[PDB]
Protein backbone atom coordinates (compact mmCIF):
# COMPACT_ATOMS: atom_id res chain seq x y z
CA UNK A 1 0.00 0.00 0.00
CA UNK A 2 1.23 3.75 -0.09
CA UNK A 3 3.01 2.64 3.43
CA UNK A 4 4.77 -0.30 1.47
CA UNK A 5 5.35 2.40 -1.25
CA UNK A 6 7.42 4.30 0.88
CA UNK A 7 9.25 1.15 2.06
CA UNK A 8 9.67 0.14 -0.91
CA UNK A 9 10.87 3.40 -2.86
CA UNK A 10 13.62 4.64 -0.61
CA UNK A 11 15.21 2.19 1.46
CA UNK A 12 12.39 2.90 -8.08
CA UNK A 13 10.42 2.72 -11.34
CA UNK A 14 7.05 2.61 -8.87
CA UNK A 15 8.59 6.51 -7.56
CA UNK A 16 7.77 6.97 -11.08
CA UNK A 17 4.72 5.66 -11.31
CA UNK A 18 3.81 8.03 -8.25
CA UNK A 19 5.26 10.53 -10.17
CA UNK A 20 3.17 10.20 -12.99
CA UNK A 21 0.30 9.82 -11.25
CA UNK A 22 0.78 13.17 -8.84
CA UNK A 23 1.75 14.97 -12.09
CA UNK A 24 -1.46 14.09 -13.68
CA UNK A 25 -3.56 15.07 -10.24
CA UNK A 26 -2.03 18.11 -10.58
CA UNK A 27 -3.28 18.39 -14.37
CA UNK A 28 -6.48 17.53 -13.44
CA UNK A 29 -6.55 20.16 -10.38
CA UNK A 30 -5.60 22.58 -12.43
CA UNK A 31 -7.70 22.35 -15.65
CA UNK A 32 -10.50 21.96 -13.32
CA UNK A 33 -4.13 10.71 -4.37
CA UNK A 34 -2.10 13.71 -3.25
CA UNK A 35 -4.36 13.49 0.49
CA UNK A 36 -3.80 9.74 1.00
CA UNK A 37 0.75 9.92 0.18
CA UNK A 38 0.69 12.63 2.52
CA UNK A 39 -1.12 11.42 4.95
CA UNK A 40 0.49 7.80 4.48
CA UNK A 41 3.83 10.15 5.06
CA UNK A 42 2.78 11.79 7.48
CA UNK A 43 1.49 8.21 9.90
CA UNK A 44 5.19 6.89 9.01
CA UNK A 45 7.08 10.04 10.36
CA UNK A 46 4.77 9.28 13.53
CA UNK A 47 6.69 6.15 13.77
CA UNK A 48 9.88 5.18 13.35
CA UNK A 49 15.19 6.20 10.05
CA UNK A 50 13.39 6.94 6.99
CA UNK A 51 14.60 10.24 6.80
CA UNK A 52 18.26 9.27 6.56
CA UNK A 53 17.02 6.83 3.46
CA UNK A 54 15.59 10.26 2.02
CA UNK A 55 18.96 11.84 3.17
CA UNK A 56 20.88 9.23 1.40
CA UNK A 57 18.37 9.40 -1.58
CA UNK A 58 16.91 12.38 -2.31
CA UNK A 59 16.96 12.85 -5.92
CA UNK A 60 13.77 11.11 -5.07
CA UNK A 61 12.23 12.34 -1.63
CA UNK A 62 13.15 16.39 -2.95
CA UNK A 63 10.91 16.14 -6.16
CA UNK A 64 7.70 14.53 -4.90
CA UNK A 65 8.16 17.08 -1.84
CA UNK A 66 8.28 19.72 -5.25
CA UNK A 67 5.13 17.94 -6.23
CA UNK A 68 3.35 18.38 -2.75
CA UNK A 69 4.06 21.83 -2.44
CA UNK A 70 2.51 22.74 -6.09
CA UNK A 71 -0.55 20.75 -5.18
CA UNK A 72 -0.57 23.31 -1.76
CA UNK A 73 0.14 26.20 -3.86
CA UNK A 74 -2.53 25.37 -6.21
CA UNK A 75 -5.18 25.35 -3.82
CA UNK A 76 -4.06 27.02 -0.93
CA UNK A 77 -7.63 27.23 0.37
CA UNK A 78 -7.72 23.54 0.70
CA UNK A 79 -7.14 23.71 4.29
CA UNK A 80 -5.64 20.25 6.11
CA UNK A 81 -3.59 20.00 3.46
CA UNK A 82 -1.00 22.85 3.53
CA UNK A 83 -1.33 22.45 7.69
CA UNK A 84 -0.61 18.47 7.22
CA UNK A 85 2.26 19.36 4.86
CA UNK A 86 3.56 22.28 7.32
CA UNK A 87 3.46 19.28 10.22
CA UNK A 88 5.34 16.81 8.28
CA UNK A 89 8.37 19.60 7.33
CA UNK A 90 8.77 20.55 10.63
CA UNK A 91 8.62 16.92 11.56
CA UNK A 92 11.66 16.61 9.10
CA UNK A 93 13.59 19.77 10.20
CA UNK A 94 12.99 18.35 13.80
CA UNK A 95 14.75 15.11 12.42
CA UNK A 96 17.18 16.26 10.80
CA UNK A 97 18.64 18.98 12.31
CA UNK A 98 21.39 17.01 14.03
CA UNK A 99 24.94 17.75 13.52
CA UNK A 100 25.85 14.59 12.20
CA UNK A 101 23.86 14.16 9.18
CA UNK A 102 25.97 17.06 8.17
CA UNK A 103 24.82 18.99 5.00
CA UNK A 104 22.50 18.30 2.27
CA UNK A 105 19.97 19.33 -0.80
CA UNK A 106 17.05 17.93 1.32
CA UNK A 107 17.50 20.07 4.15
CA UNK A 108 17.98 23.20 2.53
CA UNK A 109 14.70 22.57 0.22
CA UNK A 110 12.54 21.33 3.60
CA UNK A 111 14.09 24.86 5.23
CA UNK A 112 12.63 26.81 1.62
CA UNK A 113 9.33 25.22 2.06
CA UNK A 114 9.03 25.81 5.36
CA UNK A 115 10.14 29.71 4.97
CA UNK A 116 8.18 29.83 1.98
CA UNK A 117 4.74 28.54 4.27
CA UNK A 118 5.53 30.62 7.48
CA UNK A 119 5.33 33.78 4.64
CA UNK A 120 1.93 33.33 3.91
CA UNK A 121 0.97 34.20 7.12
CA UNK A 122 0.02 37.69 9.05
CA UNK A 123 1.09 39.13 12.11
CA UNK A 124 -0.97 40.49 14.92
CA UNK A 125 0.86 43.27 16.72
CA UNK A 126 2.58 46.08 14.36
CA UNK A 127 4.49 47.26 17.59
CA UNK A 128 5.53 44.51 19.27
CA UNK A 129 6.95 42.60 16.11
CA UNK A 130 8.82 46.19 15.69
CA UNK A 131 10.26 45.78 18.87
CA UNK A 132 11.07 42.12 18.87
CA UNK A 133 13.21 43.29 15.29
CA UNK A 134 14.42 46.08 17.34
CA UNK A 135 15.90 44.31 20.02
CA UNK A 136 17.02 40.96 18.18
CA UNK A 137 19.14 43.53 16.03
CA UNK A 138 20.57 44.95 19.11
CA UNK A 139 21.91 41.62 19.81
CA UNK A 140 22.66 40.93 16.03
CA UNK A 141 22.02 37.10 16.28
CA UNK A 142 19.40 34.67 14.92
CA UNK A 143 19.34 36.05 11.57
CA UNK A 144 16.81 33.34 9.83
CA UNK A 145 14.45 34.62 12.88
CA UNK A 146 15.06 38.40 11.64
CA UNK A 147 14.24 37.55 8.21
CA UNK A 148 11.00 35.59 9.14
CA UNK A 149 9.99 38.57 11.57
CA UNK A 150 10.74 41.24 8.86
CA UNK A 151 8.39 38.92 5.94
CA UNK A 152 6.33 38.86 8.85
CA UNK A 153 6.12 42.60 9.32
CA UNK A 154 6.41 42.92 5.64
CA UNK A 155 2.88 41.28 5.24
CA UNK A 156 1.95 43.18 7.92
CA UNK A 157 2.00 46.28 6.63
CA UNK A 158 0.85 45.03 2.92
CA UNK A 159 -2.14 44.10 4.54
CA UNK A 160 -2.64 46.35 8.15
CA UNK A 161 -2.78 50.00 8.53
CA UNK A 162 -0.13 52.15 10.17
CA UNK A 163 -0.01 51.46 13.98
CA UNK A 164 1.83 53.86 15.99
CA UNK A 165 4.63 56.13 14.26
CA UNK A 166 7.55 56.25 16.65
CA UNK A 167 10.00 57.68 14.85
CA UNK A 168 12.82 57.46 17.17
CA UNK A 169 12.49 53.29 17.21
CA UNK A 170 12.25 53.18 13.34
CA UNK A 171 14.96 55.18 12.86
CA UNK A 172 17.01 52.42 15.58
CA UNK A 173 15.79 50.06 13.47
CA UNK A 174 16.58 51.05 10.10
CA UNK A 175 20.02 52.12 11.12
CA UNK A 176 20.69 48.83 12.69
CA UNK A 177 19.12 46.59 9.36
CA UNK A 178 21.90 49.18 7.46
CA UNK A 179 24.46 48.26 9.47
CA UNK A 180 23.07 44.11 9.82
CA UNK A 181 22.93 44.78 6.07
CA UNK A 182 19.94 42.55 5.83
CA UNK A 183 18.25 41.89 2.02
CA UNK A 184 14.76 43.06 2.99
CA UNK A 185 15.57 46.56 3.69
CA UNK A 186 13.83 47.60 0.57
CA UNK A 187 11.27 45.76 0.85
CA UNK A 188 10.69 46.74 4.52
CA UNK A 189 11.08 50.95 3.55
CA UNK A 190 8.68 50.93 0.54
CA UNK A 191 6.08 48.80 3.37
CA UNK A 192 7.22 51.48 5.79
CA UNK A 193 6.57 54.64 3.91
CA UNK A 194 3.88 53.61 1.76
CA UNK A 195 1.72 54.06 4.86
CA UNK A 196 7.88 61.61 9.38
CA UNK A 197 9.63 59.47 6.19
CA UNK A 198 11.60 62.43 5.34
CA UNK A 199 12.79 63.87 8.51
CA UNK A 200 13.42 59.88 8.86
CA UNK A 201 15.77 59.55 5.99
CA UNK A 202 17.14 62.96 6.62
CA UNK A 203 18.63 62.22 10.30
CA UNK A 204 19.93 58.85 8.68
CA UNK A 205 21.53 60.52 5.85
CA UNK A 206 23.45 62.92 8.07
CA UNK A 207 24.44 60.20 10.24
CA UNK B 1 37.90 56.81 -17.38
CA UNK B 2 37.54 53.91 -14.27
CA UNK B 3 38.47 56.56 -12.26
CA UNK B 4 36.00 59.03 -13.33
CA UNK B 5 33.24 56.41 -13.51
CA UNK B 6 34.31 55.30 -9.72
CA UNK B 7 33.85 59.03 -8.50
CA UNK B 8 30.46 58.73 -9.93
CA UNK B 9 29.37 55.72 -8.42
CA UNK B 10 30.56 56.93 -5.24
CA UNK B 11 29.20 60.48 -5.70
CA UNK B 12 26.15 60.09 -7.55
CA UNK B 13 23.96 56.72 -5.65
CA UNK B 14 20.83 57.29 -7.41
CA UNK B 15 19.28 54.46 -8.96
CA UNK B 16 19.47 55.97 -12.29
CA UNK B 17 22.55 57.27 -12.22
CA UNK B 18 24.48 54.43 -10.80
CA UNK B 19 22.36 51.64 -13.29
CA UNK B 20 23.95 54.00 -16.18
CA UNK B 21 27.36 54.59 -14.18
CA UNK B 22 27.60 50.73 -13.56
CA UNK B 23 26.83 49.45 -17.10
CA UNK B 24 28.92 52.26 -19.02
CA UNK B 25 31.95 50.89 -16.30
CA UNK B 26 31.09 47.08 -17.90
CA UNK B 27 31.16 48.13 -21.35
CA UNK B 28 34.73 49.76 -20.62
CA UNK B 29 35.76 47.14 -18.63
CA UNK B 30 35.02 44.80 -21.51
CA UNK B 31 36.27 46.96 -24.42
CA UNK B 32 39.80 47.17 -22.70
CA UNK B 33 39.80 43.79 -20.93
CA UNK B 34 42.21 45.02 -17.96
CA UNK B 35 40.38 45.94 -15.46
CA UNK B 36 37.72 43.50 -16.56
CA UNK B 37 38.81 41.16 -12.78
CA UNK B 38 38.38 43.92 -10.59
CA UNK B 39 35.32 45.31 -12.77
CA UNK B 40 33.75 41.94 -12.06
CA UNK B 41 34.49 41.97 -8.31
CA UNK B 42 32.94 45.49 -8.09
CA UNK B 43 30.00 44.05 -9.65
CA UNK B 44 29.71 41.27 -6.95
CA UNK B 45 30.37 43.68 -4.50
CA UNK B 46 27.26 45.82 -5.72
CA UNK B 47 25.12 43.02 -5.74
CA UNK B 48 26.25 41.51 -2.72
CA UNK B 49 25.49 44.87 -0.33
CA UNK B 50 23.38 47.29 -2.92
CA UNK B 51 19.69 46.41 -1.40
CA UNK B 52 17.90 48.32 -4.53
CA UNK B 53 16.30 45.43 -6.95
CA UNK B 54 17.07 47.10 -10.09
CA UNK B 55 20.64 47.99 -8.97
CA UNK B 56 21.01 43.65 -7.93
CA UNK B 57 19.20 43.34 -11.35
CA UNK B 58 21.70 45.50 -13.70
CA UNK B 59 24.79 43.61 -11.64
CA UNK B 60 23.25 40.28 -12.84
CA UNK B 61 22.64 41.56 -16.38
CA UNK B 62 26.27 43.01 -16.50
CA UNK B 63 27.91 39.57 -15.16
CA UNK B 64 26.10 37.58 -18.00
CA UNK B 65 27.89 40.10 -20.50
CA UNK B 66 30.95 39.42 -18.84
CA UNK B 67 30.05 35.73 -18.46
CA UNK B 68 29.58 35.45 -22.42
CA UNK B 69 32.40 38.33 -22.99
CA UNK B 70 35.36 36.82 -20.78
CA UNK B 71 34.69 33.86 -19.41
CA UNK B 72 38.06 32.63 -19.10
CA UNK B 73 38.87 35.98 -17.04
CA UNK B 74 36.58 34.95 -13.88
CA UNK B 75 38.56 33.66 -11.33
CA UNK B 76 37.83 30.78 -8.35
CA UNK B 77 36.97 33.54 -5.85
CA UNK B 78 34.65 35.11 -8.07
CA UNK B 79 32.35 32.18 -8.63
CA UNK B 80 32.22 31.38 -5.01
CA UNK B 81 31.29 34.82 -4.50
CA UNK B 82 28.27 34.60 -7.12
CA UNK B 83 27.47 31.19 -5.90
CA UNK B 84 27.40 32.73 -1.71
CA UNK B 85 25.14 35.47 -2.78
CA UNK B 86 22.76 33.26 -5.23
CA UNK B 87 22.68 31.29 -1.78
CA UNK B 88 21.71 33.62 0.88
CA UNK B 89 19.28 35.76 -1.31
CA UNK B 90 15.65 35.81 -0.58
CA UNK B 91 14.15 36.67 -3.45
CA UNK B 92 12.74 34.09 -6.33
CA UNK B 93 13.86 36.70 -9.63
CA UNK B 94 17.18 37.62 -8.55
CA UNK B 95 18.36 34.01 -7.66
CA UNK B 96 16.96 33.08 -11.20
CA UNK B 97 19.34 35.53 -12.81
CA UNK B 98 22.34 34.67 -11.29
CA UNK B 99 21.64 31.22 -11.79
CA UNK B 100 21.63 32.05 -15.70
CA UNK B 101 24.67 34.13 -15.00
CA UNK B 102 26.41 30.75 -13.36
CA UNK B 103 24.79 28.77 -15.86
CA UNK B 104 26.45 30.64 -18.90
CA UNK B 105 29.88 30.30 -17.14
CA UNK B 106 29.31 27.00 -16.62
CA UNK B 107 29.17 25.78 -20.55
CA UNK B 108 32.45 27.67 -20.87
CA UNK B 109 36.72 27.12 -19.42
CA UNK B 110 34.88 28.92 -16.20
CA UNK B 111 33.80 25.63 -14.86
CA UNK B 112 37.45 23.86 -15.31
CA UNK B 113 38.68 27.29 -13.50
CA UNK B 114 36.69 26.40 -10.63
CA UNK B 115 38.18 23.40 -10.03
CA UNK B 116 35.12 18.07 -4.33
CA UNK B 117 31.86 19.69 -2.75
CA UNK B 118 31.84 23.19 -3.19
CA UNK B 119 29.15 25.86 -2.99
CA UNK B 120 28.82 25.84 -6.71
CA UNK B 121 27.35 21.94 -6.53
CA UNK B 122 25.72 22.38 -3.34
CA UNK B 123 23.78 25.57 -4.76
CA UNK B 124 23.06 23.56 -8.29
CA UNK B 125 21.55 20.56 -6.57
CA UNK B 126 19.48 22.98 -4.39
CA UNK B 127 18.46 24.64 -7.15
CA UNK B 128 17.66 21.47 -9.10
CA UNK B 129 14.55 20.85 -6.94
CA UNK B 130 13.19 24.20 -6.43
CA UNK B 131 9.60 25.03 -7.06
CA UNK B 132 10.18 27.88 -9.90
CA UNK B 133 10.40 26.48 -13.18
CA UNK B 134 12.98 28.38 -14.27
CA UNK B 135 15.68 28.35 -11.06
CA UNK B 136 15.14 24.25 -11.76
CA UNK B 137 15.98 24.63 -15.36
CA UNK B 138 19.18 26.65 -14.85
CA UNK B 139 20.61 24.79 -11.38
CA UNK B 140 19.64 20.93 -13.67
CA UNK B 141 21.91 22.74 -16.22
CA UNK B 142 24.54 23.74 -14.25
CA UNK B 143 24.55 19.92 -13.32
CA UNK B 144 24.73 18.72 -16.31
CA UNK B 145 27.36 21.25 -17.10
CA UNK B 146 29.65 19.73 -14.62
CA UNK B 147 28.72 16.39 -15.10
CA UNK B 148 29.55 15.99 -19.17
CA UNK B 149 32.69 18.89 -18.59
CA UNK B 150 34.51 17.06 -15.23
CA UNK B 151 35.38 13.65 -15.40
CA UNK B 152 36.23 13.85 -12.13
CA UNK B 153 35.41 10.79 -10.31
CA UNK B 154 34.98 12.88 -7.36
CA UNK B 155 31.83 14.20 -8.47
CA UNK B 156 29.92 11.32 -9.95
CA UNK B 157 27.54 11.37 -6.75
CA UNK B 158 25.63 14.58 -8.62
CA UNK B 159 25.36 12.33 -11.97
CA UNK B 160 22.12 10.72 -10.79
CA UNK B 161 21.03 13.80 -9.32
CA UNK B 162 21.19 14.64 -12.85
CA UNK B 163 19.33 12.30 -14.56
CA UNK B 164 16.69 12.61 -11.75
CA UNK B 165 16.42 16.54 -11.99
CA UNK B 166 16.19 16.24 -15.82
CA UNK B 167 13.26 13.93 -15.27
CA UNK B 168 11.62 15.30 -12.50
CA UNK B 169 11.67 18.88 -14.70
CA UNK B 170 9.71 16.39 -17.54
CA UNK B 171 6.96 15.65 -14.95
CA UNK B 172 6.84 19.52 -14.62
CA UNK B 173 7.04 20.88 -17.58
CA UNK B 174 4.86 18.06 -19.74
CA UNK B 175 1.77 19.39 -19.05
CA UNK B 176 1.60 22.86 -18.88
CA UNK B 177 1.47 23.05 -22.64
CA UNK B 178 2.82 26.95 -21.60
CA UNK B 179 5.55 29.20 -23.36
CA UNK B 180 7.77 29.45 -20.31
CA UNK B 181 7.18 25.91 -19.76
CA UNK B 182 7.97 24.75 -23.10
CA UNK B 183 11.40 27.27 -22.59
CA UNK B 184 12.02 25.30 -19.63
CA UNK B 185 11.35 22.22 -21.25
CA UNK B 186 13.71 22.81 -24.35
CA UNK B 187 16.26 23.25 -21.99
CA UNK B 188 15.55 20.31 -20.06
CA UNK B 189 15.56 18.17 -23.52
CA UNK B 190 18.69 20.14 -24.54
CA UNK B 191 21.06 19.14 -20.93
CA UNK B 192 19.37 15.34 -21.39
CA UNK B 193 20.54 15.49 -25.23
CA UNK B 194 24.34 16.69 -23.78
CA UNK B 195 23.90 14.20 -20.62
CA UNK B 196 23.50 10.94 -23.15
CA UNK B 197 26.45 12.21 -25.60
CA UNK B 198 28.91 13.17 -22.64
CA UNK B 199 28.10 10.20 -20.69
CA UNK B 200 27.07 7.00 -23.14
CA UNK B 201 25.94 4.70 -19.75
CA UNK B 202 23.58 7.19 -18.40
CA UNK B 203 21.44 6.92 -22.32
CA UNK B 204 19.58 4.38 -21.24
CA UNK B 205 18.05 5.59 -18.27
CA UNK B 206 17.74 9.01 -20.19
CA UNK B 207 15.90 7.02 -22.81
CA UNK B 208 13.38 5.37 -20.57
CA UNK B 209 12.47 8.38 -18.76
CA UNK B 210 11.49 10.13 -22.35
CA UNK B 211 9.53 6.75 -23.08
CA UNK B 212 7.63 6.86 -19.53
CA UNK B 213 6.93 10.33 -19.99
CA UNK B 214 5.30 10.20 -23.79
CA UNK B 215 2.35 8.50 -22.76
CA UNK B 216 1.27 11.18 -20.16
CA UNK B 217 2.58 14.53 -22.11
CA UNK B 218 0.86 16.86 -23.81
CA UNK B 219 1.39 17.16 -28.05
CA UNK B 220 3.57 20.07 -27.95
CA UNK B 221 5.64 18.46 -24.95
CA UNK B 222 5.67 15.38 -26.79
CA UNK B 223 7.10 16.51 -30.04
CA UNK B 224 9.83 18.05 -28.31
CA UNK B 225 10.86 15.04 -26.44
CA UNK B 226 10.76 13.02 -29.86
CA UNK B 227 12.81 15.78 -31.17
CA UNK B 228 15.02 14.77 -27.58
CA UNK B 229 14.75 11.07 -28.70
CA UNK B 230 15.92 11.81 -32.22
CA UNK B 231 18.89 13.24 -31.22
CA UNK B 232 19.76 10.69 -28.93
CA UNK B 233 19.49 8.09 -31.35
CA UNK B 234 20.48 9.41 -34.48
CA UNK B 235 23.87 9.76 -32.10
CA UNK B 236 24.07 6.71 -30.18
CA UNK B 237 21.41 4.17 -32.75
CA UNK B 238 21.49 0.90 -30.33
CA UNK B 239 18.92 2.63 -28.26
CA UNK B 240 16.86 2.61 -30.98
CA UNK B 241 15.63 -0.99 -30.78
CA UNK B 242 14.57 -0.30 -26.95
CA UNK B 243 12.55 2.42 -27.93
CA UNK B 244 10.32 0.91 -30.92
CA UNK B 245 7.19 -0.43 -29.08
CA UNK B 246 6.27 2.60 -26.61
CA UNK B 247 7.11 5.23 -30.01
CA UNK B 248 4.87 2.56 -32.16
CA UNK B 249 1.84 2.58 -29.56
CA UNK B 250 1.93 5.77 -29.36
CA UNK B 251 1.43 6.02 -32.84
CA UNK B 252 -1.37 4.23 -33.02
CA UNK B 253 -3.08 5.93 -30.36
CA UNK B 254 -1.98 9.60 -31.89
CA UNK B 255 -3.08 8.75 -35.09
CA UNK B 256 -6.88 7.79 -34.28
CA UNK B 257 -7.58 10.84 -33.26
CA UNK B 258 -4.54 13.28 -34.78
CA UNK B 259 -6.87 16.59 -35.75
CA UNK B 260 -4.71 19.92 -35.74
CA UNK B 261 -1.60 20.17 -33.97
CA UNK B 262 -1.02 16.01 -34.15
CA UNK B 263 0.21 16.31 -37.77
CA UNK B 264 3.46 17.58 -35.97
CA UNK B 265 3.23 14.97 -33.39
CA UNK B 266 2.79 11.99 -36.41
CA UNK B 267 6.18 13.80 -38.26
CA UNK B 268 8.16 13.92 -35.36
CA UNK B 269 7.05 10.30 -34.39
CA UNK B 270 7.57 8.80 -37.81
CA UNK B 271 10.63 10.61 -37.80
CA UNK B 272 12.06 8.79 -33.98
CA UNK B 273 10.34 5.24 -35.58
CA UNK B 274 12.98 5.44 -38.81
CA UNK B 275 15.77 7.12 -37.19
CA UNK B 276 15.36 4.37 -34.12
CA UNK B 277 15.28 1.62 -36.60
CA UNK B 278 18.87 0.22 -37.71
CA UNK B 279 16.72 -2.13 -40.08
CA UNK B 280 14.23 -2.09 -42.72
CA UNK B 281 10.55 -1.86 -41.25
CA UNK B 282 8.09 -5.13 -42.04
CA UNK B 283 5.00 -4.44 -39.80
CA UNK B 284 5.69 -0.96 -38.57
CA UNK B 285 5.94 0.12 -41.57
CA UNK B 286 2.37 -1.66 -42.84
CA UNK B 287 1.01 0.22 -39.12
CA UNK B 288 2.72 3.60 -40.54
CA UNK B 289 0.74 3.26 -44.43
CA UNK B 290 -2.30 2.09 -42.19
CA UNK B 291 -2.41 5.21 -40.18
CA UNK B 292 -1.60 7.84 -43.07
CA UNK B 293 -4.40 6.01 -45.68
CA UNK B 294 -7.30 5.99 -43.03
CA UNK B 295 -8.00 9.61 -41.81
CA UNK B 296 -4.42 12.03 -43.00
CA UNK B 297 -5.85 13.89 -46.19
CA UNK B 298 -2.77 15.95 -44.90
CA UNK B 299 -0.26 15.15 -47.74
CA UNK B 300 1.98 18.02 -46.65
CA UNK B 301 2.54 15.34 -43.28
CA UNK B 302 2.99 12.39 -45.31
CA UNK B 303 5.63 14.55 -47.49
CA UNK B 304 7.79 15.54 -44.88
CA UNK B 305 7.33 11.48 -43.22
CA UNK B 306 8.59 10.39 -46.81
CA UNK B 307 11.13 12.87 -46.32
CA UNK B 308 12.12 11.76 -43.10
CA UNK B 309 12.05 7.98 -44.37
CA UNK B 310 14.45 8.64 -47.95
CA UNK C 1 15.04 38.47 -20.82
CA UNK C 2 15.53 34.80 -22.16
CA UNK C 3 17.70 32.71 -24.96
CA UNK C 4 16.51 30.23 -27.39
CA UNK C 5 18.28 26.90 -27.75
CA UNK C 6 16.90 24.17 -30.11
CA UNK C 7 16.30 20.39 -28.81
CA UNK C 8 17.55 18.36 -32.09
CA UNK C 9 20.39 20.76 -34.40
CA UNK C 10 19.50 18.57 -37.55
CA UNK C 11 15.74 18.53 -37.29
CA UNK C 12 14.17 19.48 -40.68
CA UNK C 13 10.97 20.35 -38.72
CA UNK C 14 12.19 23.82 -37.26
CA UNK C 15 10.77 26.84 -39.26
CA UNK C 16 13.88 28.79 -39.17
CA UNK C 17 14.28 29.13 -42.33
CA UNK C 18 11.18 28.88 -44.87
CA UNK C 19 12.12 28.68 -48.78
CA UNK C 20 9.93 28.87 -51.84
CA UNK C 21 9.88 25.79 -53.03
CA UNK C 22 8.87 23.82 -49.76
CA UNK C 23 6.30 27.10 -49.46
CA UNK C 24 4.38 26.27 -52.28
CA UNK C 25 4.99 22.46 -51.86
CA UNK C 26 3.08 23.06 -48.76
CA UNK C 27 0.49 25.47 -49.64
CA UNK C 28 -0.15 22.79 -52.88
CA UNK C 29 -0.57 19.71 -50.93
CA UNK C 30 -1.73 20.80 -47.28
CA UNK C 31 -5.26 20.32 -46.04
Amino acid sequence: DLAGMFLQIFPRPVALALQQALGQELARVVQGITVRVLQALATLLSSPALVMSMHRSHFLACPLLRQLCQYQRCVPQDTGFSSLFLKVLLQMLQWLDSPGVEGGPLRAQLRMLASQASAGRRLSDVRGGLLRLAEALAFRQDLEVVSSTVRAVIATLRSGEQCSVEPDLISKVLQGLIEVRSPHLEELLTAFFSAKPVVVVSSLLLQ
Amino acid sequence: ARQLLQQLVTSYPSTKMVIVSLHTFTLLAASSLVDTPKQIQLLLQYLKNDPRKAVKRLAIQDLKLLANKTPHTWSRENIQALCECALQTPYDSLKLGMLSVLSTLSGTIAIKHYFRSSDLVKLAQECCYHNNRGIAAHGVRVLTNITVSCQEKDLLALEQDAVFGLESLLVLCSQDDSPGAQATLKIALNCMVKLAKGRPHLSQSVVETLLTQLHSAQDAARILMCHCLAAIAMQLPVLGDGMLGDLMELYKVIGRSATDKQQELLVSLATVIFVASQKALSVESKAVIKQQLESVSNGWTVYRIARQAS
Amino acid sequence: AAADVSVWEENWEDDIVQDDFNQQLRLEMER
